[PDB]
RNA sequence: GAGCCGGUAGCGGGCGUGGAUCCCUGGAUGUCCGAAUGGGGGAACCCGGCCGGCGGGAACGCCGGUCACCGCGCUUUUUGCGCGGGGGGAACCUGGGGAACUGAAACAUCUCAGUACCCAGAGGAGAGGAAAGAGAAAUCGACUCCCUGAGUAGCGGCGAGCGAAAGGGGACCAGCCUAAACCGUCCGGCUUGUCCGGGCGGGGUCGUGGGGCCCUCGGACACCGAAUCCCCAGCCUAGCCGA
RNA sequence: CGUGGUUCGUGGAGCCAUGGGGGAAUCUGGGCGGACCACCGCCUAAGGCUAAGUACUCCGGGUGACCGAUAGCGCACCAGU
RNA sequence: GGCGAGCUAGCCCUGGCCAGGGUGAAGCUGGGGUGAGACCCAGUGGAGGCCCGAACCGGUGGGGGAUGCAAACCCCUCGGAUGAGCUGGGGCUAGGAGUGAAAAGCUAACCGAGCCCGGAGAUAGCUGGUUCUCCCCGAAAUGACUUUAGGGUCAGCCUCAG
RNA sequence: CAGCGUAGGGUUAGGCGGGACCUAAGGUGAAGCCGAAAGGCGUAGCCGAAGGGCAGCCGGUUAAUAUUCCGGCCCUUCCC
RNA sequence: AGCCUGGUGUUGGCUCUUGGUCGCGCCUGCGUAGGAUAGGUGGGAGCCUGUGAACCCCCGCCUCCGGGUGGGGGGGAGGCGCCGGUGAAAUACCACCCUGGCGCGGCUGGGGGCCUAACCCUCGGAUGGGGGGACAGCGCUUGGCGGGCAGUUUGACUGGG
RNA sequence: GAAGGGGGCCUGACUGCGAGGCCUGCAAGCCGAGCAGGGGCGAAAGCCGGGCCUAGUGAACCGGUGGUCCCGUGUGGAAGG
RNA sequence: CGCGGGGUGGAGCAGCCCGGUAGCUCGUCGGGCUCAUAACCCGAAGGUCGUCGGUUCAAAUCCGGCCCCCGCAACCA
């Protein structure tokens, strides 16, 4: 559950390199490497409160779709439910088709 | 970012003007305390509806006046009062200057603002000023007897 | 088509040409546990709500029915209703993760290997698939699969080792739906409008670029036609004749 | 910028994918032909579906220069006992 | 990748157990003492990881046992025995992990890294083993180089064909 | 002869124990939080006992059961 | 792994304060020496002033305080040079620039203070209040410390090693 | 009877090769006449491809530097070889 | 090899800027106070200012070639 309730981004698996010596491109014999190492990249998720019919909803979204909730948020059309207006502000008027 | 002012400022514009500033103050600022609005395309095309709107029921009121402006401008009203002689012994007030055109000539006036300032006594010819904004000089004759 | 009441004789009884046993198809019944789903729980036990029934029957007990959760859709947040999901399956498949021994006659990059294995998901297959493709021929034309190209081109502590594609030969054969411009409509928001937005319908789907809108020509009986529905042949699930 | 995929182990390193930052355009638009530039060509990304040819064998069948009870399945026998 | 704290270690919740005897802290009361005290003396009292010693928990020394009664036993002897005590029941923590008044102890009778299945027919320049018959020939235990020295590569020496 | 073979018989409860009671460690877990998937947390609630709560004592009887059957005396809860 | 750390995202408001670069504007500079307290080199018989000069008085800055230099003004028609020279140079002016300085704007960077509204904590009470506060936390990236952990290496000959 | 000492000019401490051999497990190491180019010393015959000789040494890989023709991923370049 | 500094007298060392003193301390000598030496006072020694060539009227200055010592920073088949 780290991934973004808008685009969908969830942390992904990347390798750690180590290399040493100096660039072939640079005159050197070129680069050697002394490791290789799992980790994982996350997408920079962070919380966006906002107001919505009577109620306030919280996106945990990536900092770059942050426009995304605002632009969900512009889309409104009766509607005064629970705390789960984001279930229909959601896909619902994401992409549906 | 572009975002749609709701309201004057000084620190931005005022009530329409289109300006951008950081996303940061947009967002946990303006926008939430409706101190405004994003440059959405729609809102954008909304904006210019507002534009119209007012720039046509304005630009009509104006040519309510330099219409009524012209029919009353050049066309004279007569006053006859029980004037004795150059004092009249009752007085013509503006809400008289109303009634009397609305028969010799038949039109509607304010009958307030009209620059009356103290009901009128005495006889001769009179130059007054109506309204609203940019306006026009009726002129009128307070006469004599019946 | 004459025997039968399983393996299984026996004791003690019965059934069959009025067609039994047996075989195939369909249906009925189907305790309790199990995804297990009224609630518990140390699976196969225990304890309930609601409606109905049974016993003299209020207390008690039994019988039938019904009551988990989650998602989607309607719908008035009401409150309901409908639909679905859940779990399992030899191997096969896709996805998310992902070793080490070992090899390098040590070892770390490299190898083993995207293997073993864990997880999710799917289905009789799965994936993939209709060019923002190939790649030097003014060339070919979706994808999958086999042969070949080829141990080539290359990759590589240029070590150990790893290892393509185009093209050719085959199998199979298929191509479609949308989004948007534009138009109609229902609805909602309001700082009421040739306004914005959502919902449905029409429209449109392309690479010799295509479509929308305007005008002109002539725009049609047609002509193509399913991967959908329907019928049928054929096939499977018992058998029969057979010198 | 950080990585994965490809034969490509940073290599002259493109292409496809994308965790981070910045961030367009709508045919005179965009991507690609292995850094880059020009020229000449190829193709139209950011929506979706699509039979068949393919893989497997719990299951039924048919075959064997396959075994024949220390073999063949662990089990020819009430054995995953 | 799973299975294990029904053994053992620690901890959490709720219960239970400790014959009998001994020593006699404080405090208390009274008396003496003083300006008032400290304090002293009696009696009372009944404290303590206090003493002796069963149950209970131990495991000191010796003997026995050694294909045992027993894969930790038996006899005699010995330590603790109101406490950091013992113990039933219900729980929690684990494999580079737990738990440990600390021995690398213990984590189901072998723990310097548990068990099971799997990768797996790991690898083993080492050891062992390698099955009917007859015929002909018939070595080597040296040289070079080798993280090489009981292993190899080339040469040397054997054999077969032309 | 047997704790062995074959066969037949034998375990009787409103009050004893446990359950249509309670909570403990812990476990589970509407709300909620977190995590590539598996899953990990977690308020209430629920589960959880050798703790709390709750009404039976003395005899007789069978080859074999008895606070269970019987006899005597004595109590609990539910319904009306 | 963990921990420290720069850049950047989440991340906003208001200020004061500074640096780099650039354009422009105005000053900046000393050797007797020429008559002097003329920065390099050019152009240069011309000028400057009656679009108010020198001579003075408040004024600011610079100073080798010698003077340099404008602003306010009393001021009312002069005020410079070449020339001649004990000096590389000539010193009205129009210039292109050097060195450094202020000034204005431009593109960027650094710091400090205050604010609240993201983010965090908290308040039997919340659409809110209080505290912290664009810090911290967290994403991507930089470099470092790093037996806490991991994988390994740690030669052969040798009168045994 | 110089390979030793002295002086004069000079740079063959050449380029392109190399018959044939020494040694030798491989790979190496060694000697080398002669031809050609263009030279040096010498009247000449001739000698000269470092040093009286035998030690003064390091496979390959990976890169640096200067050249040069050669390849240059549709083509001209460029990157890189 | 790459980047940055410079050697001044016997020593370090200011003058390196807007081209112009080729300085200060200790050591040794001369001289006086000191019963004394040192302290302490007076004066004085030694610089073609790392190399050469340049742009200016010169120059330690600025450029450039040059040389090592020191300084910095990588790479090593
Ligand atoms: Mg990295
Ligand atoms: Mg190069
Ligand atoms: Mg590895
Ligand atoms: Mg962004
Ligand atoms: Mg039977
Ligand atoms: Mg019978
Ligand atoms: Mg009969
Ligand atoms: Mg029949
Ligand atoms: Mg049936
Ligand atoms: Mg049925
Ligand atoms: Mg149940
Ligand atoms: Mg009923
Ligand atoms: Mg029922
Ligand atoms: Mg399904
Ligand atoms: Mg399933
Ligand atoms: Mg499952
Ligand atoms: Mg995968
Ligand atoms: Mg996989
Ligand atoms: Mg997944
Ligand atoms: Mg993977
Ligand atoms: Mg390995
Ligand atoms: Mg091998
Ligand atoms: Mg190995
Ligand atoms: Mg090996
Ligand atoms: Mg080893
Ligand atoms: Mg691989
Ligand atoms: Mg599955
Ligand atoms: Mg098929
Ligand atoms: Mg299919
Ligand atoms: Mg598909
Ligand atoms: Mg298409
Ligand atoms: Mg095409
Ligand atoms: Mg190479
Ligand atoms: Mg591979
Ligand atoms: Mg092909
Ligand atoms: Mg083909
Ligand atoms: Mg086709
Ligand atoms: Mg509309
Ligand atoms: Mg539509
Ligand atoms: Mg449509
Ligand atoms: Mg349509
Ligand atoms: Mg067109
Ligand atoms: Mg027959
Ligand atoms: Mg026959
Ligand atoms: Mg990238
Ligand atoms: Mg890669
Ligand atoms: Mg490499
Ligand atoms: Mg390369
Ligand atoms: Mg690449
Ligand atoms: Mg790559
Ligand atoms: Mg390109
Ligand atoms: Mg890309
Ligand atoms: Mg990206
Ligand atoms: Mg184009
Ligand atoms: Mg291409
Ligand atoms: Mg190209
Ligand atoms: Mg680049
Ligand atoms: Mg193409
Ligand atoms: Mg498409
Ligand atoms: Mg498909
Ligand atoms: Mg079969
Ligand atoms: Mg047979
Ligand atoms: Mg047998
Ligand atoms: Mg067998
Ligand atoms: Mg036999
Ligand atoms: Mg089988
Ligand atoms: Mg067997
Ligand atoms: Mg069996
Ligand atoms: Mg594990
Ligand atoms: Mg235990
Ligand atoms: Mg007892
Ligand atoms: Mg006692
Ligand atoms: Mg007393
Ligand atoms: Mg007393
Ligand atoms: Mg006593
Ligand atoms: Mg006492
Ligand atoms: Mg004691
Ligand atoms: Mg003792
Ligand atoms: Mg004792
Ligand atoms: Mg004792
Ligand atoms: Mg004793
Ligand atoms: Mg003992
Ligand atoms: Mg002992
Ligand atoms: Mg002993
Ligand atoms: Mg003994
Ligand atoms: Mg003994
Ligand atoms: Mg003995
Ligand atoms: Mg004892
Ligand atoms: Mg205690
Ligand atoms: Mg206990
Ligand atoms: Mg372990
Ligand atoms: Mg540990
Ligand atoms: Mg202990
Ligand atoms: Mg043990
Ligand atoms: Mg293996
Ligand atoms: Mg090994
Ligand atoms: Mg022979
Ligand atoms: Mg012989
Ligand atoms: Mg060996
Ligand atoms: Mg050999
Ligand atoms: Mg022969
Ligand atoms: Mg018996
Ligand atoms: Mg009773
Ligand atoms: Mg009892
Ligand atoms: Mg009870
Ligand atoms: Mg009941
Ligand atoms: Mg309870
Ligand atoms: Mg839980
Ligand atoms: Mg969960
Ligand atoms: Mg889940
Ligand atoms: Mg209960
Ligand atoms: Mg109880
Ligand atoms: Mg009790
Ligand atoms: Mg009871
Ligand atoms: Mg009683
Ligand atoms: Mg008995
Ligand atoms: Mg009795
Ligand atoms: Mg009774
Ligand atoms: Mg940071
Ligand atoms: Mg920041
Ligand atoms: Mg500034
Ligand atoms: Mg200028
Ligand atoms: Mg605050
Ligand atoms: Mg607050
Ligand atoms: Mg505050
Ligand atoms: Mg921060
Ligand atoms: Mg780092
Ligand atoms: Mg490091
Ligand atoms: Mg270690
Ligand atoms: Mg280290
Ligand atoms: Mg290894
Ligand atoms: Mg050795
Ligand atoms: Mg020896
Ligand atoms: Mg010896
Ligand atoms: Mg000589
Ligand atoms: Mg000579
Ligand atoms: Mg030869
Ligand atoms: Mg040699
Ligand atoms: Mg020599
Ligand atoms: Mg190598
Ligand atoms: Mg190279
Ligand atoms: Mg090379
Ligand atoms: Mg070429
Ligand atoms: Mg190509
Ligand atoms: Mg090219
Ligand atoms: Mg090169
Ligand atoms: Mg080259």
């Amino acid at each position: 559950s780290k991934v973004c309730e808008i685009s969908g981004k969830r942390p992904i698996v990347a390798n750690s390199i180590q290399r040493r010596g100096k660039a072939k491109r640079e005159g050197g014999v070129g680069k050697k490497t002394t490791g290789i190492s799992k980790r994982r990249q996350y997408p920079n998720l962070q919380k966006v409160r906002v107001r919505v019919a009577g109620q306030e909803i919280t996106f945990r979204v990536a900092a770059s779709h942050i426009p995304k909730v605002y632009e969900l948020v512009e889309r409104a059309k009766g509607l005064k439910l629970e705390g789960l207006s984001p279930k229909e502000i959601k896909k619902e008027l994401l992409k549906l088709l | 970012m572009k975002v749609i002012l709701l309201e004057p400022l000084e620190n931005l514009g005022d009530v329409g003007q289109v300006v951008d500033v950081k996303p940061g103050y947009a967002r946990n600022y303006l926008l939430p305390r409706g101190l405004a609005v994003l440059a959405t395309e729609s809102n954008l095309k909304a904006l210019e509806a507002r534009i119209r709107a007012q720039a046509k029921r304005l630009a009509e009121r104006k040519a309510e006046a330099e219409r009524l402006k012209e029919i009353l401008e050049n066309l004279t009203l007569t006053i006859p009062v029980r004037a004795g002689e150059t004092k009249i012994y009752g007085s013509v007030t503006a809400k008289d200057i109303a009634e009397a055109l609305s028969r010799q000539h038949g039109v509607t006036i304010d009958p307030k603002r009209l620059a009356l300032e103290k009901p009128i006594k005495e006889l001769g010819e009179y130059v007054l000023t109506y309204k609203p904004h940019p306006e026009v000089p009726i002129q009128l004759k307070v006469s004599v007897v019946a």
